């Protein structure tokens, strides 16, 4: 949870600001903007 | 401050000469224009009242004015009464308005008007619209005035300013711990070690290039594990290098800090990134190819190529850059406020704002990228519309003029910077004699020109026209059997290895094959079906056989045929460096051009975004069955696609269409929003910098050194040229040559005694020039809307000239005794002042209303007074040279104009039969079509400069409604009005590219017999 530029998430949550989780491998990342 | 001014008379001499030329051409060919042309730019379709009115139908008459609007444009349709013009749709009549096209900056009707429409014709800025609207109305027959003004003027006066600039150049380069044990465990290095590190990346990249629009999500999670197994390969190489490698003399060498950075940023981007716009660092993957440079010369070549742009010639592409933004910067300053304020009259009607402005300080670069890449007249109509004329007319022009030669200027420093550092005897022996005969070959010559001009007879009114078809039909038979009967000749005479073993014979084996294929299909059954209809629209090609019988055009052949290697080499070099930028716009924009329209009137527009959001709010909110969810007909949704993209981005053309759907893309499935994704402008930049400026560069400067390796082994001009065309050659250097004079002997007797001595002084020859320079003023200054006063004045001025000029050629020809003949430039002043007496009879006897006088005879007869003009050109030495050049190049100019000629036959007589029955949409014309062979050769001569071809290729890319039509009534042929895909793409890849090609020899040419 709230994992920032580690692309770490694969849970059921999701990560704080400007990150959302993926599809496939279970990672989230800086997509709002950058990293 | 003499330096700086000896810099500047420097600058400006070495490109004197060509400026006095191109001001002197462009005057003259303005006043040409202005002389054909002018008052047809205001030829408007107004509507009558044809349904009888009980009272009068003129009441007001302050708004009669009913224009109708051409099919697709929100422009009036324009027109004209003569039979090769464009005609009035029905139940209109073509008019003589009072405002010309383009917010009434575009027309021929005075000479500031024409010198700026011949000046935008020499730089090609969208020449195809001056000329699509004067062939509208003046005429067809008229193409001759832009065929001679693109051949000329904008084709050689270019090759006179890059002849110059390279000249200049040439100029100034003449003056110029048990882990040790795992560490050495590594030796990386192995057979094929670097080579499995190259096939890596070439399927790595071929995985890169099979991503698409419409990929099943089984398909991309195979593309994605591809994709992680390549980055773990990468991972593992790097870290087994490491290890095996010193901690510093890995890192020391940058092709391994190379793959450091790519690695880097696949590790950071495949976990730390979404594809929100951001999946360009997805495709920072394909930067590897730079790897392949060390077993590719090319590459390599390239890649030193844009390291040199970016190392030693910094101080050049540093100047390109800054004046870029010094541009932008002032042309924001001067014009956003007026862009943002009235951008009401320069937007489209559902847009709020112009797609191109000047309102940011990018949006200014971005305009100016425009300028530099070769397109400022629309942009200078708009920003003259908005803000103030006069700073728009200098910002525009000026950075047009700087802008363009400085990149010209790199461009050749960097080509030199960084590329020049029994019964049966007795029957064969008969058959020898036939064939070697010479009434065999002219024979056989005449023969293969009337097969030539027999298929351009071939055209969609061949069915209106009966008896023509039954004539060209046993024509074509007849003409077949012939060359069938010459080839079986010619196989019983020679032997069948002398056949096949030369480069010519086995073309027109090949052209006999597919004629005869075609026949035999034609008696024969099967004759309907789609291969035979394949296999008969190869008669196109049938006039290569001039290709192979005309000694110039088999010279001019073998010698772009002995630079097919290094053009097949720049060709794939090209090819992949372009694959990175289509994979590249591929991953931004796949699926993302799509869009909602209404479809009204064969008008297209745009749902706004307030009751359309989605491709499913677009069909919810299908009341209307006019709404209609369409893809931009030239996207990024597949590597194909891409890459015709790429091309037409590269050409500069289709250009905007591209650069429009995909900078408004916000999404899959949504509907594009006004500069939703706004910094996709800047992904173009980067792709015409680099696919346009280093491949064109790497092109140019291969083509260069594998002609002049031509031209230093043969140590002889015939490259282009033939022997008695190189006897001719020699003939005109003699002319040249001719720099003694036998002086005349004075006539002693009184009679002519003084009269020699007056004609023959400084004193007369200058005033005839100033009075030449004056009269030149005189039919400069003539407007379209002049009083029948000022026509009255300028007939009794052109009266007086004549007489003039008659009366100086007659006191020659009396004082000097036939040596006024002797001399060919006296000789063109006799015969330029016996034409223009003959122009004024002629027009005083047609005056007199002997029976019609069209004024378009009056203005073509009014021509004729072009040579007390053309007479300058002894005044500038350096005019007189660059055309003593023009002249000694005319022969291999001549040469390559008929091989380009041939190829424009092919592909017309190709373009009559693919594409008759496609619907004129966008470029193509009820006159500018594939109908009829004039047409077609009006569209292929406009797309020679590759002008248009977007234009014309979009009516052939539609496959469907609201574009097209399949199951129209008329027109059953082509599926409707719908043009093939592939059979246009390639149509209009291969030609502009072939042509480019001839093109490229013409200018080679042209510079190699200026260096003579
Ligand atoms: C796409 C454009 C790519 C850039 C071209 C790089 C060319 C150099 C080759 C890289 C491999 C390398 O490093 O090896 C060659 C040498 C150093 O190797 P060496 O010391 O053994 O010799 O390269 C060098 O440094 C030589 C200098 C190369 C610099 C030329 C490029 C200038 C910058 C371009 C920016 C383009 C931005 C594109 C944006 C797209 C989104
Ligand atoms: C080298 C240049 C290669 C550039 C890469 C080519 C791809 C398009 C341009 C680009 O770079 O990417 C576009 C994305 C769009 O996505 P966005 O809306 O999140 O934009 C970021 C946030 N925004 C809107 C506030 C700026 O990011 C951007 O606009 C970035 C816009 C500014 C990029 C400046 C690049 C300057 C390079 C100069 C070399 C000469
Ligand atoms: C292609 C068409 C033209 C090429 C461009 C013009 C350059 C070549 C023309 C010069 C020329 O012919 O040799 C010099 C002529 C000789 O005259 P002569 O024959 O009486 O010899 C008798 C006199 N002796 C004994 C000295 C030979 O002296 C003259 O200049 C008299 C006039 C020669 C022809 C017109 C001059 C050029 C004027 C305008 C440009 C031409 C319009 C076409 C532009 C290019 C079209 C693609
Ligand atoms: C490289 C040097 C460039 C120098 C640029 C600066 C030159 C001096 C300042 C700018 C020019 C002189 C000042 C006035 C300019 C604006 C005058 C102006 O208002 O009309 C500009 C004209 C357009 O007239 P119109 O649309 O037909 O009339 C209105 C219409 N009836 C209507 O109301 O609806 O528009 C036209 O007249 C169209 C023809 C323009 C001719 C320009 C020729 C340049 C050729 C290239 C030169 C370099 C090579
Ligand atoms: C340097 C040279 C740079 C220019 C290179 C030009 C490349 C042109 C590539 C051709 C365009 C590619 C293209 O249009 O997509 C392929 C097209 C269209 O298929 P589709 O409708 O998307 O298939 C839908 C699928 N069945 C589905 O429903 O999911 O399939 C077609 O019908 C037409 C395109 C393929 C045939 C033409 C190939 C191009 C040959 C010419 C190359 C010119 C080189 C010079
Ligand atoms: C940009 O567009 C605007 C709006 O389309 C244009 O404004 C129009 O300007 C003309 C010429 O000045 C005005 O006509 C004149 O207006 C007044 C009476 O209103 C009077 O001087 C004259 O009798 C004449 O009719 C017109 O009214 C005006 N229209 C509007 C809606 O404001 C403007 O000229 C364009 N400007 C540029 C720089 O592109
Ligand atoms: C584009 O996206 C989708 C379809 O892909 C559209 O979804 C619809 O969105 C509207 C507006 O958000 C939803 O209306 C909703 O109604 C009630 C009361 O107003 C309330 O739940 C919300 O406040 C909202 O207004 C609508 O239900 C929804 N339709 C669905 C989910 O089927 C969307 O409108 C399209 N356009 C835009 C501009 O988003
Ligand atoms: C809104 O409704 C109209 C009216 O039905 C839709 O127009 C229809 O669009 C489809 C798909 O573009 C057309 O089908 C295709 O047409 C031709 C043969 O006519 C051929 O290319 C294909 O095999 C296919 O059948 C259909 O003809 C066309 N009908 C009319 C009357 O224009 C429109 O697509 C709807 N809009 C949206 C956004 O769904
Ligand atoms: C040359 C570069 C290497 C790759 C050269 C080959 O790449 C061709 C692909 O782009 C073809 O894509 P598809 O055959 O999957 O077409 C699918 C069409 N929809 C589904 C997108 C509409
Ligand atoms: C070697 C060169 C071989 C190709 C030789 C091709 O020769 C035929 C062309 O000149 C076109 O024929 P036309 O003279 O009928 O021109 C058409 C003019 N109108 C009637 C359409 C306006
Ligand atoms: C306008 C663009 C297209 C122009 C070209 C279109 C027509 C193609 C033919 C053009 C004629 C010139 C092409 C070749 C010129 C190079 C010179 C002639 O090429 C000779 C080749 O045909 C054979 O090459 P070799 O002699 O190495 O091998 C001989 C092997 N056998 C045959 C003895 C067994
Ligand atoms: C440095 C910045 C200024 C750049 C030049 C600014 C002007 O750009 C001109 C280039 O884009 C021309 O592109 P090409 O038509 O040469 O593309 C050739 C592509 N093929 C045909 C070879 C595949
Ligand atoms: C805005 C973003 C996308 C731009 C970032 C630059 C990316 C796209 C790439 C494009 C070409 C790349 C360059 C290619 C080659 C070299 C030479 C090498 O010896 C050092 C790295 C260097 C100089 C690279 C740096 C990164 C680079 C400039
Ligand atoms: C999708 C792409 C990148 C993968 C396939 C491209 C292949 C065919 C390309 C990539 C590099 C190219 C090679 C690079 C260098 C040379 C040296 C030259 O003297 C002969 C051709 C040759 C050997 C090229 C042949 C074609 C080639 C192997
Ligand atoms: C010898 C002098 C006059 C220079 C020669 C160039 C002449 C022909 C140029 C210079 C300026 C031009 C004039 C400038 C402005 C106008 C107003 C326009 O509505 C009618 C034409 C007219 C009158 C132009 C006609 C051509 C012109 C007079
Ligand atoms: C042997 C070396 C040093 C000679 C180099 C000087 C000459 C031959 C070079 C320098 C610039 C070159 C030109 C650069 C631009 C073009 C336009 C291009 O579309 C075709 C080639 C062409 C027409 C080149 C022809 C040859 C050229 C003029």
């Amino acid at each position: 949870e709230c994992r920032y530029w580690l692309g770490g998430c694969s849970a059921g949550q999701t990560c704080c600001k400007h990150l959302v989780c993926s599809r496939r491998h279970g990672w989230c990342v800086w997509d709002g903007t950058f990293s | 401050l003499k330096v700086i001014v000896g810099a500047l008379i420097h600058s400006v001499k070495k490109l004197a000469d060509v400026t006095i030329l191109t001001i002197f051409c462009l005057s003259v060919f303005a006043l040409v224009g202005l002389q054909l042309f002018k008052g047809n730019l205001k030829n408007k379709c107004v509507k009558n009242d044809m349904a009888v009115n009980e009272t009068t139908n003129y009441s007001s008459h302050r708004k009669p004015d009913i224009y109708i609007n051409k099919r697709g444009t929100s422009d009036p349709l324009l027109c004209g009464n003569g039979s090769d013009s464009g005609h009035c749709p029905d139940g209109y009549i073509c008019l003589k308005t009072s405002d010309n096209p383009d917010f009434n900056y575009t027309s021929f009707d005075s000479f500031a008007w024409a010198f700026l429409s011949l000046f935008r014709l020499m730089t090609q800025d969208s020449w195809e619209r001056l000329y699509q609207q004067t062939l509208r109305t003046s005429g067809k027959i008229y193409m001759i005035f832009f065929v001679l003004v693109i051949f000329l003027g904008s084709f050689y006066l270019v090759n006179l300013i890059l002849a110059v600039v390279t000249m200049a150049y040439e100029e100034q380069n003449q003056a110029t711990w048990v882990k040790l044990k795992t560490i050495l465990f590594g030796l990386v290095t192995d057979p094929f070690a670097e080579l499995t590190i190259t096939l890596c990346i070439v399927v790595n990249t071929i995985f890169m290039a099979m991503e698409h629009h419409g990929m099943s999500p089984t398909f991309e999670a195979m593309l994605q594990i591809g994709n992680i197994v390549f980055t773990i390969f990468f991972t593992a190489e790097m870290v087994f290098k490491i290890i095996a490698f010193d901690p510093y003399y890995y890192f020391q060498k940058k092709w391994n800090i190379f793959d450091c950075i790519i690695v880097t940023v696949s590790l950071l981007e495949l976990g730390v990134a979404k594809k929100g716009s951001l999946s360009v660092l997805r495709s920072f993957r394909l930067l590897r190819v730079f790897k392949l440079a060390k077993s590719w010369p090319t590459l390599n070549t390239l890649i030193k190529i844009i390291g040199n742009s970016v190392g030693a010639l910094g101080n050049l592409t540093i100047i390109l850059a800054i004046i870029v933004f010094v541009f932008a910067l002032v042309g924001k300053q001067l014009l956003g406020e007026n862009y943002r304020n009235n951008r009401k009259n320069i937007s489209a009607p559902h847009e709020d704002w112009p797609r191109w402005h000047m309102h940011d300080f990018f949006h200014s670069f971005l305009i100016v990228f425009r300028i530099l890449c070769g397109e400022w007249i629309e942009n200078m109509w708009a920003c003259m519309e908005v803000g103030q004329k006069s700073i728009c007319l200098i910002l525009f022009l000026t950075v047009m003029v700087l802008g363009n030669l400085v990149v010209l200027n790199l461009f050749i420093a960097l080509l030199l910077n960084s590329f020049s550092a029994d019964v049966g005897w007795q029957v064969r022996k008969t058959c020898y004699r036939i064939v070697e005969h010479s009434w065999f070959e002219s024979f056989i010559i005449f023969m293969i020109l009337l097969s030539s001009g027999s298929l351009a007879f071939e055209d969609y009114y061949l069915d209106q026209k009966p008896t023509v078809k039954a004539l060209l039909e046993y024509t074509d038979r007849v003409f077949t059997f012939i060359f069938v009967f010459e080839m079986l000749l010619k196989w019983v005479a020679y032997g069948f290895k002398k056949y096949f073993t030369n480069a010519w014979c086995w073309l027109d084996f090949l052209i006999v094959n597919i004629s005869l294929i075609s026949l035999t299909a034609k008696i024969l059954e099967y004759s309907e079906v789609a291969p035979i209809k394949a296999l008969r629209t190869l008669r196109a090609l049938r006039p290569l056989r001039a290709l192979s019988r005309f000694e110039g055009m088999r010279v001019v052949v073998d010698a772009l045929v002995g630079a097919i290697p290094s053009i097949m080499n720049v060709l794939l070099v090209c090819l992949i460096f372009w694959l990175i930028f289509s994979i590249m716009g591929v991953n931004l924009f796949a699926g993302k051009f799509w869009r909602c329209i209404n479809y009204t009137d064969g008008e297209f527009s745009l749902v706004p975004l307030s009751i359309v959001n989605n491709k499913s709010d677009c069909k919810i909110q299908n009341s209307t069955g006019s709404f209609f969810w369409v893809n931009v007909k030239v996207n990024f949704d597949n590597v194909a696609m891409g890459y015709l993209a790429l091309l037409q981005v590269a050409t500069f053309k289709g250009w905007m269409d591209i650069m429009y759907a995909a900078v408004d893309s916000r999404e899959v499935n949504m509907q594009p929003k006004w500069e939703d994704n706004v910094y996709m402008y800047l992904y173009f930049v980067i792709f015409i910098i680099f696919g346009g400026f280093f491949t064109l560069n790497l092109f140019v400067g291969v083509i260069i050194d594998n002609f002049n390796q031509q031209k230093k082994k043969l140590g002889g001009q015939d490259i282009f040229m033939t022997e008695e065309q190189k006897k001719y050659y020699n003939a005109m250097k003699k002319l040249g040559s001719k720099k003694p004079q036998k002086p005349i002997p004075r006539p002693l007797n009184k009679f002519q005694g003084f009269v020699f001595d007056i004609v023959t002084r400084q004193a007369f020859d200058i005033t005839i020039m100033v009075l030449i320079c004056l009269n030149m003023i005189t039919m400069m200054v003539e407007t379209d809307d002049q009083s029948e006063e000022k026509t009255k004045i300028l007939g009794k001025i052109n009266q007086f000239f004549v007489a003039v000029f008659t009366g100086e050629c007659v006191m020659k020809m009396f004082a000097l005794r036939q040596y006024y003949f002797t001399n060919g430039w006296n000789v063109f002043d006799f015969i330029v002042v016996v034409l223009s007496i003959a122009s004024l009879i002629f027009s005083a006897i047609l005056k007199s209303l002997q029976s019609y006088f069209s004024p378009t005879l009056f203005r073509v007869i009014r021509l004729a007074r072009i040579g007390r003009i053309l007479r300058l050109i002894r005044a500038a030495k350096g005019i007189r040279t660059l055309l003593f050049a023009l002249m000694m190049s005319l022969p291999a100019l001549f040469n390559i104009g008929l091989l380009l000629f041939l190829v424009m036959f092919i592909y017309s007589i190709f373009g009559m039969s693919s594409f008759p029955h496609v619907r004129w949409e966008a470029g193509i014309d009820d006159m500018f079509n594939f109908q009829t062979f004039a047409n077609s050769m009006l569209c292929l001569f406009q797309i020679t400069t590759s002008a248009g071809w977007d234009g014309l290729l979009s009516p052939i890319l539609n496959t469907g409604p609201p574009y097209c039509d399949p199951n129209l009534p008329n027109s059953n042929g082509t599926r409707g009005d719908c043009g093939s895909p592939a059979v246009g793409i390639i149509f209009f890849t291969t030609y502009i590219i072939i042509s480019f090609l001839i093109v490229v020899n013409m200018y080679i040419a042209v510079i190699l017999e200026n260096f003579n």
